[PDB]
Formats: structure tokens, C-alpha cells, sequence
């Protein structure tokens, strides 16, 4: 209620760093929270955000809607509001807020919210039902079968799926203590990734070629000549890097200052080149700010850009527009690479169905000498429309051969580079394994007794999801049945019960969330995890820029960390071994005396490289410990780029800008390393699915969706606009089909059925369409194929199918905005 | 003590027939800092008033950062130059695309037959850059 | 002496019309931080001129006294270099001995300029 | 050719670490050469930063030499050589000494972009140097 | 600015008490043609100081100041350089703030003492 007015913050409120929840921009946030029953007055010096409510705001004053404030309940029963808005003074976003930032407010915990779904307590499926149960019962149970799977399988019988990433449900105290748990203590190889089936790198190559994919600064982007934008929606999927960071550079705000930096250097207007096949609205903004003579759309067909880029790289060496003297200092493989990766500019153009002019503008733009003599500062940003390419390994070889060919890695206004996902925060034990293990396949093909999601939601966002799904129900099927003949059993009763169901096909699945999800459907067992604010939390973003995220309000029921959670479930292990009198076994599980999260951060980032320190793989390097809550704290959202050089009182951390700009590269010999990149067309497997059937189902983001929608399922405004995934489909497709807006349609292939509501647009080709992946109602994983690269990364943006229609969905009608989401 | 409600202001926009269809009209409301277009669609919708209950009213202030946003006649959205996002007219000020986490206010009009005067009366959502929608 | 600092490509330039006699001759001040310069090659440096090589006869006209180092209200000294617009209808790139002084005659803590009226 | 010296580009720190009235200590442009940056705390000519009030010098005496030290309650930098003290709020000018040049000021980048103090040149001779940058 | 030109090592080499106060330190006068210098080695400098890396406290009194260019009455350009001697009892190489001025305050056309009565 009231819908109309906003209670100010008091001058005098709380105000705790928050950085955002969600992408990889990383935006600095602050907390305002304060007693119910007082708000601040309208005069600036009456409230918290100093600004004048007596009288309408100017544009850019602010951000602040509704959505960006709550009510919060705390565990002594007081009642406190909350302000969730961006930090003015944030060097990452400079005051912006995302439309996904800015619903932070209210995607925190309270009883009658949003959030009011959150997991509260240890919720166990006993046979027939959902119930609530206890921590200790629910540890006794876990613990139980991991101990049970130990002793009888070893290691190899214990399965995770876990995060790998930083933010809410990862960061580094997290990343940590699940990794101490899985490797160091079960040391279980049986480990995926949340957005990859095995233990593995989306960035394989490129870290092999010597060039970890997080080389350089957000400011980059502001002193580049050219931005590539390949596989890759910034608009939608990076928000405020574009608008805060990209926009400015074209629209000519950061001229004067590339100019001070090189004096005696041409700039000339900024331009961007998107390698996508599909029209975005990246595409369409990119336009409408720069002209469209200062974007190229180099719209290529799905799965060729080791075509694109090995074409651009022979024509940048015939030219003679590379660095000879960095390729000669610098470099080993080029010579190689030259005569392994030629195409001729026809050829590429017949492959990618790029015209030879496009092809040659491109190179023209970003690689051809200046007037004054020194090479573009061309940036090149890539995500998952290669990263889920036609052969991730393969792609990103091409690309930094291309890359490093020109020198542009290195200097200012460059960087070959990861546009990122979530937020990053990994440290942790080496992988214990000698092989890479497509998890997925092992669980579809019955191994494995116990199955732990931690959160990640594999339901909606594997790769042929809905082999998963089917494999994963009626394996927890076995275990229901069996669980249910029980009466009166004894918690070890019950372990040997299932335990034995596991022998008979049976999987026992565990997930360890905020909420429910999908995954309810199968799992015996749920544990309730806290997200930042709840707790401490410590992060970096795209250019490694570490925040730490202050804990400013009590999680719901028993929630905790999941480093905690992690400390539990060892301390459980470590209980139950001591007992069974097995000091070796229980000695495994030592190193989780952890009362708060800040411990985690102790004895995994800060011990990086430490001595008597394990091994240990930390993206803060051997500074870490450098690093403190209270150092971070004094920094604010502005943080350090890591790895940081020095600390002392009076300069506080000072770090590291961009990486390689003494041409010292992450390999044996100091040097970039090229490598083949052979073109062999599409996968066997999705070419099949190709010659079959109509369409190219390409798949992703959008702008308003969080990932699986684990938050905005609960939205209102989220559920009107998007009640359902949505299929953007070409109109003359459309009418062939007799489909319009909001229609309910079928995609369907070899791999699965999945559906979708009509979403018409005019620039999506003819042939190809786009689907919401890894939404609540309607996944679109299901039609994906089980296709990996050598490294086991899939093709998720691979594969193709038909489409039938079901039905108007005259409500859909009613109440959806078909229009374009194309800004013109 | 005791309100629950801002105390609106009443104030006459047009006769509705006056009203081209999908040629907006200029107005302040709840005062002269508040820019509104009222527009007739030219086909019903829900919550449209007058004869062909298909006038529609809102606040042009964006509510992501507050750029006064244009009416394009082609798509009937509203579009801010700030960060690119699009309202749409015909769904109650629902985001097609963009930053902001609000809808575009719907300024609540009154029909009277009698008179066929319209009446801005209220306002459905938050004002940007404002406390309350009444100052 | 015997070296000119040049002026970097990417220098401030503004107008100035010759402050003395009536023909009015046109004028650029080149500004730039004391300790950059402009490289010899002719896309390296703001005149566009190359100093690679000899330059040919009516190319430029440059001598020392055409340059100056200003300090300013906020103690940071820069470059400065007043020389004829070769684009001016009025004068077509020349100088005479007079203008040509102006860059010298311009205030200096130092220079020519030294017992200014403060 | 080349008429300038060629001053390398080092990072110091970003400004908002930068507390009013304590000296934060690093060399350029090498390892032999201390230098000093501060917050003053109130705009100087010249001073970089959100408030205009950042500074930075060689602390060596250009008299003969001795690193002189900073003064947080005067804002000077005195010599314990032959008791030279220059002004660190106006530019480096001599207040008493045997010194016939200022204090050198390390000239600041401040970026707002990243908040970041990069150090680019030196306004002055460095004590016991033919040119600072060696 | 930020360099000095060195004396050759086989600079001249005159004497000169301070011109100012009573304590009559005594200094050395380094001179030589402009377009000459001395090196970096301490053997390669009239000084005998090691100019290749960073000189210690009391190594040398050395600004600019202390040099200065004179133009004599053949038009010919000589550096020169006015530093305190280190042997002599009196000053032990001090120099004050006054006779480290000499240079500077020695004639020339450009220099402080431009207004000399000629
Ligand atoms: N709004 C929002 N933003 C998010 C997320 C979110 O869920 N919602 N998720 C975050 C996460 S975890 C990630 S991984 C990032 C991902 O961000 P992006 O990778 O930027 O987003 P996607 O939509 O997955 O894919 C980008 C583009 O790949 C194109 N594409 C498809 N096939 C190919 C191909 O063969 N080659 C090329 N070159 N392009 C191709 C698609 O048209 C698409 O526009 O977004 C992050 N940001
Ligand atoms: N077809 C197709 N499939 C894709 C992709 C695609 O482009 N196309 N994209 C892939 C990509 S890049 C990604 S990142 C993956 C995403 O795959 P997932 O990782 O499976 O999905 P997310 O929504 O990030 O999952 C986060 C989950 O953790 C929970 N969570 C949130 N905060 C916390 C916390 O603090 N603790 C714990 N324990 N749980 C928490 C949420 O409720 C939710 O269930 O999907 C991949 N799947
Ligand atoms: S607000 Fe959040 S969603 Fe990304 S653009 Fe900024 S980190
Ligand atoms: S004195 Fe006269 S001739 Fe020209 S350069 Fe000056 S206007
Ligand atoms: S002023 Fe006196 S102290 Fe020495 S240097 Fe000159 S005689
Ligand atoms: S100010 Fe309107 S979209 Fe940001
Ligand atoms: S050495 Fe510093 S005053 Fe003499
Ligand atoms: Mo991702
Ligand atoms: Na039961
Ligand atoms: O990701």
C-alpha cells in the first residue's frame, strides 16, 4: 500500500556499502536502514541523501522508486526501513543502477515481500511429503550418507554441482568453503560447474596462450578508438559498463583525456563493431548514440566466428597491419598461426556471410596504422555467444591469435577480454581429479549416490536439460519409494534405506538455496542459505575490482552463509568419524572452526601463497592477505583492483590497473603463445539437429530477468511483463505459422520439448529466433544438445528445431507489451 | 493527523472530443514542475476513459532517471534519451526495455458525460524525483 | 639556441590577431604542458610540418622567439608558440618582425615580459 | 631530437585514501628519489584531487641533500642539514634556508575516471641529480 | 627546469671569494664554450662527482642557480658554473643562500642582471 510517496532516510540513518547482488559490473550500492517509525525531512540536511525534496528534482538526480526500498523484520522482532541506491561516487557505475540493481530493495528478506518464500529452515521430502526438519537432523542425514558413500564407494559416490562464481551465492569466503569441502576434505572429482557440466575454464585457450581473460580496466573502455562486442548483448547483459563506461567513449566525453594521455596520437571519433547473429538492442542503442557510420553489425551466421576471426587475422598479416616488434619480443607460434589459420576474405565471407567490404571496413577501423602513426586501441570484449560457442577452445585461439597479432593486449584502451557474467570470487583447493568428468552424463547414466545443487539450479540452465531432469526425478523417485515403507527408523535406519535405494538406481538429492526452485520437484533434502546484506561478503568485477558487501540485516529463520553451511557440513563429517574411531578420516575434516564468514576469508584468500599454506588457487594471488574487512571497508565501493602491490595505513591498497603492459605473459617463457584454429564447420551433433529441422533456436538474456528468476518468479511487475519465456520469432515466420503475440508455441527437436509465448520481431532473421533461456515457465535448455568441446564446454547457442503452434493465450494479449525492444 | 491520502488537486485537461486520436496533449499535474500527456489511442483499453474509453494519461518524467520522456505516435510508447528506456502507452506505462524498476505514472482522469470535460485527479505510481506526488 | 620544443599533436590552439600594427595579421597560440613535446614527424606535431628533414623555403616561420614557457595563477608552466595562420586572407602564413616577437613578449616571470605592471 | 626528459608514469595511490594532513610516502621518478604526496585539507593553486588539495614533492633538501621531513603542524618540510624549511602550501617556496631552489613538485594526474594519482613529472632540479630522471 | 649541464673535466677552473658577506667563502668558477659538457662519470666532470646514479647528502651544492650562460664582447656563449669549494677552511664546501646566487646574478642580456649599466 502507497503507491505514492517514499519515507526519507533520515539524516542520521545507518549507511553500510552494498555492491550489487547480480552482474559482473559490480555497481556500488549503499544501505540506508533505520527505525520504522522515523523517516528524514525534505530539506536536503534533513535527510541522508542531501538532496532538496521541497521542490521537483532535476534529471540525474537520483535514483529512487518504491522498488528500491523495504520493510525488514529482524530476529529481535524490530521493524526497520531499508534504501537500496546506487553510490553517486562509485568510480564502476558513477551513480547508475541497473533495472536489476535497483529491485535489490526489495529481493531482500522480509515476511510479506517479495522474499516471503525464502527458505527458513531445513525442509526434508519424508517419503510422501514436504516438512520442516532440523539443522541436526538434516546434518545427521547428509553427513550420514556422505560418511556411508566414503566408507563403502569412496569419494567417487559423492556429487556436487556447485558455484564457482562471486556475488550473491558465491564470492570468496564461499568459493572457499566449498572447495575445502569438496576437495580438500570428501575430495570428490565428481564436481560441476553451475553453468558447466565438469571441472573446467570457460577461458582454457586464452589462459593457455598466456592471457587471463580479466586483462585490463573499465577505463579501457573509455580510452579505446574501437570496442568489438563478440557473442555478447552489453546493453542488456553488463548494463552499466556500457552506459557508464562505452556510451561516454562514443559519444565523445572521454576524447580530451585519451588526447592527454598521448599527446602526439590521432583520435578519431570511437566506433563499435558487434559480432552477434542476431540484431540486439546493443545494436540498435550502439546506433542511435553513435550514428550507423560508427557501428558495424557484423551479423555472421551462428557458429562461425573461428571463420570470422581467422579471415580478419590473414588480413591484418597480408596488410602488414600487426606489431612485428611485440610479435617478435613478446610472442612464440606466430609463423605457425599464420599458415594454419589462413582464409582468404571470400572464403570468410561465403562461411560467415559477411560481405568482403564489412570484412575490410572491420579490419580498416580497428587494426590499420593511425595518421600518426601508432595502431588503434582496439578493445576486444567477448562472452557467451563464443564462450557457448562452436567450440569455445577453438574460437578464443582464433581470436587471440588475432589479438595479440595486433598488441592488443597490454596497452591502454585495449584488452582481449571476458565482458564476465555473475561477479568473480574464486578461491580454492585444486581440483583433486586427473580427468575431466561430463558430470551429467555420469548422473544420467546412474552413478553417484548422493547429488548435492548448491546454488545453481541445473533444472533450468543444463545443457540438455531435459535428459537431466528426467534422469534426476525418477532417480529420486527410487529413493521416495523406498523411504516410505520406513516407520519409526532411526536416523542411521533411514541412512541405510536410502543408501540402499542408491544400489538399485536411486540418487538422494540435496539443495542448498535461497529458495525452492524447480529443483523441490526431485530433492529428498533443502538447506536455506544466506545472499549479501545477510551476511558479509567480499567480490570483484570485470576489471578485478574487490568490494566487500556489508552485512546489515539478519537472514530469515536459521539461513546461513553457505561457507558456514560448508563448516557444518565438515564439522558433521569430522563428528562422525571421531566416533567411529577413525583419527585419519576425521583429521580430513579439521579446518572449519568458522564462526563467521570473515573466517573463511582467513584461511583461504589471505592464506593464498602464504607460508605453510596448502596450495591454493585464488584470483587475489599471493597478496591477498594484504586484504583485510576492515582495509575494504575504508576503501568504500571503489575497493583495489586486484592483485594488489601494496597496502599501508596512510595510502591504503593500492593495486593493479591492467594486466600485461610489460609484455610478460602467464606462460613458461615469459611470452603469448599463438595457436591453430581450425575451421570444421558445426558439431556432427547440432549440424543433425540443423538438417532436421527449421529454425535456429539461439538463447539468452534479457535485460529485465535475473538468470533463472529465482527473485523475480515472486515480482508482480516481473510476472505482467514476462509471464511466460518468450520467443522472439522473425513476422513472415510468424505468419507462416499463423502465430502472433502472445501465442503459445512448441520448440521441439531430438534433445526435447520446451514452450514458449510469440514474441515478433522484425529483426530477427528469417530462419533464426531467440528464447529466454533458463526461465520459471518454459525452459529453454530442453531443445539444447549435449554437444562439449574438447574441455567439455557446450554449444548451448547450438542447436535447432521446429516450432508448432498451441494456442492465443488471450490473457498474454491483454496484459504483455509485444512492442520492440529495439530502441530507435 | 489522521489523512491516509495526498490531497490531490482537481484540475480540467480538455473536453475529450477535443482530443485527436493519437495526438497527445500537453498538461501539468499535480503542479506546473510535473509534465503530463493525456492522448486518445483511438481503439479501448483497459482503464481508458471517455466516449471510446480509450484516453489514457501519465506522468513524462522517466522514473528510471527522470529525462522527460517523448511520445512517439508510431508505436504509442513513451521513449527516454537517458539510459534507452521505453514505456508502453496502451499498458499502463508497463516497461517494454530499460533501467527502470517503475512503471510510468498514470495520471487518473475523471470523465464526465454531462460536460465531457476531462479531470486529472490522482495520480497511479510515483512521481521521479519526488517524496510524494504532491508537493 | 639551438632546438625548438614542438608543439604535440594534440595541443591547444586558439586565435589571436596580431596585437600591433593596423593589417590585423592572423595568428595561432599553440599551448601545451611544459614537459611534453611534439615528435619531428609531421603527424607527430600540431604545425604538421616535417622536421625529419629540411624544410623547404616559405614552409614555416619558427624561431625561438616565436616560443615562450608561461607560468600561471596556479604555478604550472607551459609551452606556448605564436605563429602565423597560413589559412589568414590577411597575411597567407607571413609575419612580420614585429608580430613575430609577440610569443617573447607575452608575460614571464623570467623573460622579456619580467617588469609587466603586476 | 627530444627536448623533454622522458618521466616514467607511477601510480601513488587513488585520492580517497588519501587522509588530510598524512604524508604518503613513495619514490619517483626511481627508487633513489623519496617523494611525498598530501592532502592538505583546504584548495591550493595547483593541488589535485576532488578538493584541489593534494601535493606532492621530492623531500630531498635541494641546499645538500638530507631528506627533510614533513611537518603536519606547520605543513612545511624542514631540513635538519643547515635548517632550511620550505612551504608544502606554496609550492615549495623557501620560508628561511640556504637553499636557492623550491622544494620540486611531483606533478599529479588525477584521474575522476578511477580516482587514481599517477605521478608524470617533476617541476624543479632533484637535489644531487644532472637531470631527474637518470 | 629539470637539468643542469655539467663542467668538463677540463673545464677552466678560476677562483672567486663570495662577492657578499664578510665570512668570504670561497668558490670555484667553472667555464667553458656552451656548446660543450661534461659527462656522467666523475672522472669525465670537472666536479669529480658520479652523476650516473643518485648523489648523497653534502656530495655537492648544485642548482641552477649556480649556472648561467655569459655572452662576451666577442659574441661567443660560455657556460658557466659557481659552486663552493669543499678544501677551503672557511666554508668546507657551504655555500648560503646569497653566494649560491652568484651565477645567476653574474651579467648577461637575458638574465637578472639585464639592467647592468653598459
Ligand atoms: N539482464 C541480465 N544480465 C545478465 C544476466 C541475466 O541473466 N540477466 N546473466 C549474467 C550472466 S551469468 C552471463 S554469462 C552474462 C552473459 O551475457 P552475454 O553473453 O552478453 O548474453 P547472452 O544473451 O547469453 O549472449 C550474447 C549474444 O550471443 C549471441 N550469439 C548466439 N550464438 C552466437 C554465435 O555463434 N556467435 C556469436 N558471436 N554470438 C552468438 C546472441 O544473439 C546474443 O545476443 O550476462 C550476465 N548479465
Ligand atoms: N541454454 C542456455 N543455458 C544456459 C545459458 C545460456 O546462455 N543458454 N547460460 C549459462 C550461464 S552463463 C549460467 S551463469 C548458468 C546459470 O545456471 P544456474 O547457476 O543454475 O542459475 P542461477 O539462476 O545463477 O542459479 C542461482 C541459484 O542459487 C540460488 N541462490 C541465490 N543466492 C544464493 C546464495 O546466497 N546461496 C545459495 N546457496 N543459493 C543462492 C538461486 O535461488 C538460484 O536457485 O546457466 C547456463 N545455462
Ligand atoms: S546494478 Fe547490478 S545488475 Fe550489473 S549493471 Fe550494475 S552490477
Ligand atoms: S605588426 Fe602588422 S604586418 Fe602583421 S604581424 Fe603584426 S599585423
Ligand atoms: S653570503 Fe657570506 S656565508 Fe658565505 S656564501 Fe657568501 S660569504
Ligand atoms: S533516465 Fe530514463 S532511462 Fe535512465
Ligand atoms: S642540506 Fe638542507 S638546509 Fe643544508
Ligand atoms: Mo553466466
Ligand atoms: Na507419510
Ligand atoms: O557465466
Amino acid at each position: 500500500a502507497a503507491n505514492d510517496r517514499i519515507t526519507l532516510p533520515p539524516a542520521n540513518a545507518q549507511r553500510t556499502n552494498m555492491t550489487c547482488h547480480f552482474c559482473i559490473v559490480g555497481c556500488g550500492y549503499h544501505v540506508y536502514k533505520w527505525p520504522e517509525l522515523q523517516e528524514g525531512g525534505r530539506a536536503p540536511e534533513q535527510n541522508a541523501l542531501g538532496l532538496d525534496f521541497r521542490k521537483q528534482l532535476p534529471p540525474l538526480a537520483v535514483t529512487l522508486t518504491p522498488a528500491m526500498t523495504n520493510v525488514v523484520t529482524e530476529h529481535n522482532g524490530r521493524r526497520y526501513n531499508i534504501m537500496v541506491v546506487p553510490d553517486k561516487a562509485c568510480v564502476v557505475n558513477s551513480g547508475l543502477s541497473s533495472t536489476r540493481g535497483g529491485k535489490m530493495a526489495s529481493y531482500m528478506y522480509t515476511p510479506t515481500g517479495d522474499g516471503k518464500q525464502r527458505l527458513k529452515a531445513p525442509r526434508l521430502y519424508a517419503a510422501d511429503q514436504w516438512v520442516d526438519t532440523t539443522w541436526d537432523h538434516a546434518m545427521a542425514l547428509y553427513a550420514g550418507l556422505i560418511k556411508k558413500t566414503l566408507d563403502k564407494d569412496g569419494p567417487q559416490g559423492v556429487f556436487f554441482s556447485c558455484f564457482d562464481h562471486g556475488g550473491a551465492g558465491g564470492g570468496f569466503e564461499n568459493t572457499w568453503g566449498t572447495g575445502k569441502l569438496m576437495f580438500s576434505a570428501i575430495q570428490t572429482p565428481m564436481v560441476r560447474i553451475h553453468n558447466r557440466p565438469a571441472y573446467n575454464s570457460e577461458c582454457h585457450a586464452t589462459r593457455e596462450m598466456g592471457i587471463g581473460e580479466l586483462n585490463n580496466a573499465y577505463e579501457d573502455a573509455q580510452l579505446a578508438d574501437v570496442i568489438w562486442s563478440i557473442g555478447n548483448n552489453p546493453y542488456e547483459s553488463q548494463t552499466n559498463y556500457f552506459l557508464n563506461h562505452w556510451l561516454p567513449n562514443l559519444q565523445g566525453a572521454t576524447t580530451s583525456k585519451k588526447k592527454e594521455r598521448f599527446p602526439n596520437e590521432n583520435f578519431p571519433q570511437a566506433r563499435i563493431i558487434f559480432v552477434d547473429p542476431r540484431e540486439t538492442p546493443s545494436v540498435a542503442i550502439a546506433r542511435h548514440v553513435a550514428g550507423n557510420d560508427r557501428v558495424l553489425h557484423l551479423a555472421i551466421e551462428p557458429g562461425t566466428d573461428t571463420a570470422l576471426f581467422n579471415g580478419l587475422f590473414t588480413y591484418v598479416v597480408e596488410q602488414g597491419w600487426i606489431d612485428k616488434p611485440f610479435i617478435e619480443a613478446h610472442t612464440k607460434g606466430f609463423d605457425d598461426a599464420v599458415k594454419t589459420n589462413r582464409l582468404s576474405l571470400d572464403e570468410c565471407s561465403n562461411i560467415t556471410g559477411v560481405p568482403v567490404d564489412m570484412l575490410k571496413r572491420a579490419a580498416e577501423w580497428s587494426y590499420k596504422p593511425k595518421a600518426s602513426g601508432q595502431a588503434p586501441r582496439t578493445m576486444h570484449a567477448y562472452e557467451k555467444g563464443i564462450i557457448w560457442g562452436n567450440d569455445n577452445y577453438v574460437i578464443q585461439s582464433a581470436l587471440l591469435d588475432l589479438v595479440i597479432a595486433t598488441h592488443n593486449v597490454g596497452r591502454r584502451g585495449t584488452g582481449c577480454v571476458r565482458m564476465g557474467g555473475h561477479q568473480e570470487g574464486y578461491t580454492r583447493p585444486p581440483y583433486p581429479g586427473d580427468k575431466k568428468i561430463y558430470i551429467d552424463q555420469e548422473l544420467i547414466k546412474g552413478k553417484g549416490r548422493i547429488m548435492t545443487w548448491w546454488g545453481c539450479n541445473n533444472f533450468q540452465t543444463s545443457n540438455n536439460a531435459q535428459a537431466l531432469r528426467e534422469a534426476i526425478l525418477q532417480r529420486s523417485a527410487i529413493v521416495k519409494q523406498a523411504m516410505q515403507k520406513a516407520r519409526g527408523a532411526t536416523t542411521e535406519e533411514m541412512v541405510d534405506v536410502i543408501y540402499e535405494a542408491t544400489q538399485n538406481g536411486g540418487l538422494f538429492v540435496t539443495s542448498i538455496n535461497l529458495y525452492p526452485t524447480k529443483l523441490a520437484e526431485a530433492a529428498h533434502l533443502m538447506l536455506p542459505a544466506a545472499h549479501p546484506g545477510e551476511m558479509n561478503l567480499t567480490s570483484m568485477n570485470g576489471e578485478r575490482r574487490i568490494r566487500l558487501s556489508e552485512k546489515f540485516m539478519d537472514p530469515p529463520g536459521t539461513a546461513m552463509a553457505d561457507c558456514l553451511i560448508a563448516a557444518r557440513i565438515a564439522n558433521a563429517l569430522r563428528d562422525m568419524y571421531q566416533k567411529d574411531g577413525k583419527a585419519e578420516m576425521a583429521a580430513q575434516f579439521e579446518g572449519f572452526d568458522w564462526k563467521t564468514e570473515e573466517d573463511a576469508f582467513n584461511d583461504g584468500f589471505r592464506r593464498a601463497g602464504q607460508p605453510g599454506a596448502p596450495a591454493i588457487d585464488s584470483q587475489g594471488g599471493s597478496t591477498g592477505h594484504l586484504v583485510t574487512y576492515d582495509r575494504l571497508r575504508k576503501s568504500g565501493n571503489n575497493g583495489v583492483q586486484l592483485p594488489v602491490v601494496s597496502w599501508d595505513e596512510s595510502k591504503g591498497l593500492v593495486g593493479t590497473e591492467m594486466l600485461y603492459t610489460e609484455g610478460k605473459f602467464d606462460t613458461d617463457d615469459g611470452k603469448a603463445h599463438f595457436k591453430p584454429a581450425p575451421w570444421n564447420g558445426l558439431p556432427a551433433t547440432v549440424q543433425q539437429q540443423k538438417d532436421k529441422y527449421r529454425f535456429w533456436l539461439n538463447n539468452g538474456r534479457n535485460n529485465e530477468v535475473w538468470q533463472t528468476a529465482y527473485h523475480d518468479q515472486y515480482n508482480s511487475l516481473m510476472q505482467e511483463r514476462y509471464p511466460m519465456a518468450y520467443i522472439e520469432m522473425n513476422p513472415d515466420d510468424c505468419k507462416q505459422l499463423d502465430v502472433t503475440g502472445g501465442d503459445i508455441v512448441e520448440v521441439y527437436n531430438d534433445f526435447g520439448s520446451t514452450f514458449a509465448m510469440v514474441y515478433p520481431v522484425a529483426e530477427i532473421k528469417r530462419g533464426q529466433t531467440f528464447m529466454l533461456f533458463g526461465y520459471v515457465n518454459g525452459i529453454q535448455g530442453d531443445v539444447t544438445t549435449d554437444w562439449t568441446d574438447r574441455n567439455i564446454i557446450p554449444y548451448y547457442k547450438g542447436t535447432w528445431g521446429d516450432i508448432r503452434k498451441v494456442g492465443s493465450m488471450e490473457e498474454f494479449k491483454r496484459t504483455v507489451s509485444f512492442k520492440s525492444r529495439r530502441f530507435a | 493527523a489522521g489523512r491516509t491520502t495526498l490531497q490531490y488537486p482537481a484540475t480540467q485537461v480538455s473536453v475529450a472530443k477535443n482530443l485527436k486520436a493519437n495526438e497527445p496533449v500537453s498538461f501539468t499535474y499535480p503542479d506546473t514542475s510535473s509534465p503530463c500527456v493525456a492522448v486518445k489511442l483511438g481503439s479501448p483499453v483497459p482503464g481508458g476513459v471517455g466516449p471510446n474509453n480509450d484516453i489514457v494519461a501519465y506522468s513524462v518524467l522517466c522514473t528510471h532517471m527522470g529525462f522527460p520522456t517523448s511520445y512517439d505516435k508510431s508505436s504509442k510508447t513513451f521513449k527516454c534519451p537517458g539510459h534507452f528506456t521505453e514505456f508502453d502507452a496502451e499498458k499502463a506505462g508497463q516497461m517494454i526495455c530499460g533501467q527502470a524498476t517503475e512503471n510510468l505514472p498514470r495520471v487518473l482522469l475523471r470523465y464526465d458525460e454531462a460536460s465531457d470535460a476531462l479531470t486529472a485527479v490522482g495520480v497511479d505510481g510515483l512521481i521521479y524525483g519526488r517524496q510524494a506526488n504532491v508537493i | 639556441n639551438d632546438r625548438i620544443t614542438l608543439p604535440p599533436a594534440n595541443a591547444q590552439r586558439t586565435n589571436m590577431t596580431c596585437h600591433f600594427c593596423i593589417v590585423g595579421c592572423g595568428y595561432h597560440v599553440y599551448k601545451w604542458p611544459e614537459l611534453q613535446e611534439g615528435g619531428r614527424a609531421p603527424e607527430q606535431n600540431a604545425l604538421g610540418l616535417d622536421f625529419r628533414k629540411q624544410l623547404p623555403p616559405l614552409a614555416v616561420t619558427l624561431t625561438p622567439a616565436m616560443t615562450n614557457v608561461v607560468t600561471e595563477h596556479n604555478g604550472r608552466r607551459y609551452n606556448i608558440m605564436v605563429v602565423p595562420d597560413k589559412a589568414c586572407v590577411v597575411n597567407s602564413g607571413l609575419s612580420s618582425t614585429r608580430g613575430g616577437k609577440m610569443a617573447s613578449y607575452m608575460y614571464t616571470p623570467t623573460g622579456d615580459g619580467k617588469q609587466r605592471l603586476k
